């Protein structure tokens, strides 16, 4: 993936 | 501002008087009520003697403990001819004392 | 076996199908009897028999005083509210106009309707009708508030902790910091008086309060004092409710020593006096999933929503608040959880019935749906990305558009503009809006988040290095900055190394990243460098891949009461 | 500018004029014949209504003048349980 | 603030003691009893309401006030949404009650029937049919165990409103029966020289015989039905009449004389009842269908909005009346909505339809299957305008076994030969032409043609709309251009006889002729086509310029004499 | 489209 997890 | 109930045998007189007036102005508002001086009357809080003198807010007439919705009561006598009489302050009536669904019956 | 029914329950049934005939006579009953009644007119289904006779305050209230009990009548309870009957509001305004009319009544009539007053907001609050369980509290503040004697102050700052407990669940903050101001104000009449009251419950519902509006550093302070002012003498549910909003507020400070022993203590005090199955026991458990899933033990995390959720949905029925918040946050651990994954297949199921809980039983405009809505606003997104479609993916990302701009106008209706809960909703913008290929909008959205978060945070705090790990994706893959992705993927780095060591797993989201930008610009030297890193990761990763199961990880007595306090208020030296 | 509210039991609720026109029904009855100032104050005769819940309509009546238009919250009439039956049936005969 | 009332203030206190006080509240005054069962709906106590009103004793007294009718309507039908089953209890109540005084005077039975004709007429008001029609038998039987004038009376005015509950209940089987009795019992008041008068009856029959389709005897009956309106008739029966005659009038492709029949009852029943009346409603929704059926469609939408949310006001979710207001803007929305491909709220509409449909009448009743073929139309234009192959496939599937089942139900009820019927194998045609089955697509447009112009003459609106899609069929897909321009010109010349060349429906032929040619050649016949389809457009344009149909109908157009009087001379 | 609307 590009972006880490949603905070 | 105060509101009273001033009973005196089965009349029931729905007042509004100020905080700061004196018990002598509500015995002078029953002058356009029942017309009667307020020299042959005196008031009542529970047998207790309401003076001229003194201050509506001195004899316990709190604006809290009279609110509109439950005023607080005061009694009246009218002297007769020359002694004035006892409280006859009859009670209202009995409402039918609806039934406890707890009771054990 | 086949063993004959008791003649208790034998003669219960008997009574239940000759209800009509004899309703009257069973309010008669001795208070065990009356409720195995009304327990077993539920089992039967008939809950238009049960729900009228739970409409009337008297009545419902000797099925309170069932303590064994009461985990048969939260279900009925819940039970009644599924069913369509509002008995909660009903029993709720019966409680505040029969509590008007005894305001100048005796002591013992006050008392009583004191007493019956604890016993209903405290069992309307356990099952989540909090504005419900407000109403009855204020009536019973009404009532302390009128003969100021001792006794009544003692009874006034209870209440005024109830209503905090009752006001941060009913997210109305801006009624919280009147309500402990309030109740300050009597603690310190009590102190006039030289007696001084146990303010370790309020502290601790303040220190919830200021944690809901992301002011964790006062947080931090006010859970210190409720901490301090914890004696051997509480009761369990008052130390446990302290202890985990402690855990709570110090996992978000990012001091995890101190936060695992509060938390892992709250549960184990949860699961000794209150049990497996028990509403307190399934809060503590959710805030140890929120400090699992805070120090990157997600597996773990899910597994402790999971066993939270079991005991909710049993405890209490459908459509309640709690059931609602334990679905948002397992919804949320198996969203991260499954991040890499894909499978996104059980985080939508619980995000779809956390939305679907809390619209039916809150007003659109609460904020309650500003957590669940965001939620399904991630998963809706990974599922947009995944989908090999462009018409299902546009679907998605424009419905989770819908979704986060609903939640972060109720955040900024609720907090404001400069808060740490609107940042996150800025940063989860940033990201849909790279997903959304507009990449001016979510450059401008990071910047926001970045702006808002690192003046009311620390410079290098965790949340900061989140979301300047997300604005360097979207530099790096998207905009092609080239040396700002860089920059902001050393900083990210350089913070999850600090703050959880080397097993962090953003720090391969950021690793990935930074190797393509590498590659994008040179340096062949560096993007072998960074294999090597991320090789060495890789094996710390399955290294630390024991993931043993943390309900058992609180062990039988580790440490006692008053040594968990004790270790955590000398370590603040 | 004064009103004898006599009941049934015959307790002479005397409520100022003002106050006794915010239900329809004395308002009604103070109009026609029994506009007729006999005395200063119109006796009213209720023989249907009791004197204990009279009182609450009277007390109601200096409630809600006191209380119309209130800026603040404004607190519920106070109808005891018992009462309240009665009171219900005299509300709806005096319109009030 | 202001204060609130002491008679609110003393409800208040009453439903609080509502155990203390539950029997007490039953000798009060009929207008204080449903004020405070409406505070107790109000307060959420829905399972003391619904205990309350399963009891015809507590009920009868509610349903004295008139006033607050509209307030009872949403506190029943809450309690039906509650789950307790208040109709069928009070239903099962009254014919226990009418079992028990059988053996009695005619003085309790006169009271009874009183009771019992408020019942009724509220059960099918609230669209409880079903429960409606056991009342209305039971009251039958009283007014038939005896054989007097007044009695006689009674069972007229009994057969009328049974006839109303079989024909909204789809019993359209029974309706002829009930007629037969209603007819039996108004020979036999003539034979003693008095006369009732058969506007409501013959209205009554008019709508059984257009759901039946059978749109002469429709028209015959509502001849029948003008010719006995009087002025002294209650508004509810003049309202009924000629919103049936309107109706008719439109299926027999009279626009002319049903558009003063339809304002007119619209505007009696704004005047009379009132803009939030469940009978207003209904003339409404009669409205809405003329509007529909005169190529006014941009305007239907707008009077079913108006009509359902009258109806989801005073009735509130899970009732037929909100689901028929919802099945009928479904599908006017589709139809407005067509070109549009925005089947948003059309789907949506249809959604709650069948959502409410299913959840109160069984799997095998005919009003389903409206709802289910409305949700299948939609469904079909939404499977067509996606791009999904996998959505394109389940869709149409979806569609399929609906209007399978539509078809069934029409097929169970009416028969092989009826015009509801063809209507499903002219949908069922469409469905196959959408889903790449074109040896069944013929197959089924030939059928629904056939039906349709075995029954409805030569020149209808209908078989032309069916002979439209056959042709489009023919067109688009099988390259039969020989038969499919015969069949344009059929529909052209159909819909220009009866529309006009204003017709909204002459571009899908129009554009079908245009590629017809292209196909085949002769260019002059294209420029012919292309400067007629230019001059069909500039005409919508210019006739697009249109208003408020509210509006449309007035304040005081017209009088009811009057409308009557021009119908019947118009023949 | 290629044909009218549903009846
Ligand atoms: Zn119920």
């Amino acid at each position: 993936q590009k972006r880490a997890s949603g905070q | 501002d105060v509101f009273l109930m001033i009973r005196r045998h089965k009349t029931t007189i729905f007042t509004d008087a100020k905080e700061s007036s004196t018990v002598f102005e509500l015995k002078r508002i029953v002058e356009g009520i029942l017309k009667r001086p307020p020299d042959e009357q005196r008031l009542y809080k529970d047998d207790q003697l309401l003076d001229d003198g003194k201050t509506l807010g001195e004899c316990g007439f709190t604006s809290q403990t009279a609110r509109p919705q439950a005023p607080a009561t005061v009694g009246l006598a009218f002297r007769a001819d020359d002694t004035f009489e006892a409280l006859c302050i009859e009670p209202f009536s009995s409402p039918p004392e609806l039934p406890d669904v707890m009771k054990p019956q | 076996e086949w063993i004959p029914e008791t003649l208790y329950n034998t003669a219960i049934s008997a009574v239940v199908d000759n209800y009509i005939r004899s309703r009257r006579d069973i309010r008669s009953l001795p208070e065990n009897i009356q409720f195995d009644v009304y327990y077993k007119l539920y089992q039967q289904g008939r809950l238009c028999q049960l729900g009228s006779e739970f409409c009337e305050l008297e009545v419902f209230a000797k099925v309170l005083r069932a303590l064994d009990k009461r985990h048969l009548l939260h279900h009925c309870f819940q039970a009644l509210m599924d069913h369509g009957v509002k008995v909660a509001s009903v029993l709720a305004y019966s409680f505040s106009r029969r509590c008007s009319y005894i305001a100048e009544s005796d002591a013992a009539v006050k008392e009583k309707a004191i007493q019956v007053g604890f016993v209903l907001g405290g069992f309307l609050s356990d099952a989540g009708w909090y504005s419900d369980a407000e109403k009855v509290f204020l009536s019973c503040l009404q009532l302390c508030t009128l003969h100021d004697e001792m006794l009544h102050w003692f009874r006034a700052v209870e209440c005024c902790v109830r209503l905090l407990h009752v006001r941060n669940g009913n997210c109305k903050y801006h009624l919280g910091e009147e309500t402990f101001k309030l109740a300050q104000t009597y603690m310190d009449k009590l102190s006039k008086h030289g007696q001084q009251a146990n303010k370790a419950a309020l502290y601790g519902e303040l220190c919830a309060l200021l944690f809901a509006k992301s002011h964790y550093d006062e947080a931090y302070k006010w859970c210190i004092e409720a901490m301090k002012e914890i004696t051997a003498g509480l009761p369990v549910k008052v130390v446990v409710d302290v202890l985990r909003q402690a855990s709570k507020a110090c996992v978000v400070k990012r001091e995890f020593k101190k936060a695992e022993q509060l938390i892992k203590h709250a549960v184990y005090l949860a699961r000794d006096h209150f049990g497996s199955k028990h509403p307190k026991y399934s809060d503590t458990l959710l805030d140890y999933g929120f400090y699992l899933l805070n120090v990157d033990n997600i597996c773990q995390s899910v597994a402790i929503y999971q066993a939270a959720l079991d005991i909710r949905q049993s405890v209490f029925g459908g459509k309640n608040i709690h059931v609602a918040t334990a679905h948002e946050d397992l919804a949320y651990s198996s969203y991260v959880h499954q991040y890499s994954s894909g499978k996104f297949d059980n985080a939508l199921f619980h995000a779809e019935r956390a939305i679907g809980i809390i619209t039916h039983i809150l007003p659109e405009d609460h904020l309650l749906l500003a957590s669940s809505k965001r939620v399904k606003a991630l998963i809706l997104e990974e599922i947009a990305i995944d989908c090999h479609n462009k018409e299902t993916e546009q679907r998605l990302l424009q419905e989770a558009h819908d979704l986060h701009l609903s939640s972060l106008q109720l955040a900024k209706k609720a907090f404001g503009e400069f808060n740490v809960q609107t940042a996150k909703h800025y940063g989860n913008l940033g990201r849909l809006y790279q997903s959304m290929r507009k990449f001016k909008e979510a450059e401008e959205m990071h910047i926001k988040a970045i702006q808002i978060k690192e003046q009311l945070l620390g410079q290098e705090d965790y949340e900061v290095a989140l979301s300047v790990g997300h604005l360097a994706s979207l530099y790096n893959y998207d905009m092609n900055q080239y040396e700002n992705a860089e920059k902001l993927y050393l900083r990210s780095i350089a913070i999850g190394k600090k703050l959880f060591g080397e097993g962090y797993s953003g720090l391969e989201y950021d690793y990935r990243g930074l190797i393509k930008l590498y590659n994008s610009i040179g340096n062949y030297e560096k993007v072998f460098e960074y294999h090597n890193v991320l090789s060495n990761w890789n094996r710390l990763r399955d290294r630390q891949y024991s993931v043993t199961d943390a309900l058992e990880d609180v062990s039988t007595s580790p440490q006692s009461t008053e040594e968990v306090v004790q270790s955590f208020l000398i370590s603040q030296n | 500018m004064y009103v004898k509210l006599i009941s049934s039991d015959g307790h002479e609720f005397i409520v100022k004029r003002e106050h006794a026109l915010t239900s329809g029904t004395i308002k009604a009855m103070l109009s026609g014949p029994g506009q007729f100032a006999e005395n200063e104050t119109n006796e009213v005769n209720f023989r249907e209504i009791p004197s204990h819940v009279l009182s609450k309509v009277c007390m109601y009546f200096t409630y809600k003048v006191r209380y119309t238009n209130s800026s603040t919250e404004i607190p519920e009439f106070p109808i005891a349980p018992e009462i309240a039956l009665e009171l219900l049936m005299a509300a709806n005969f005096l319109d009030c």
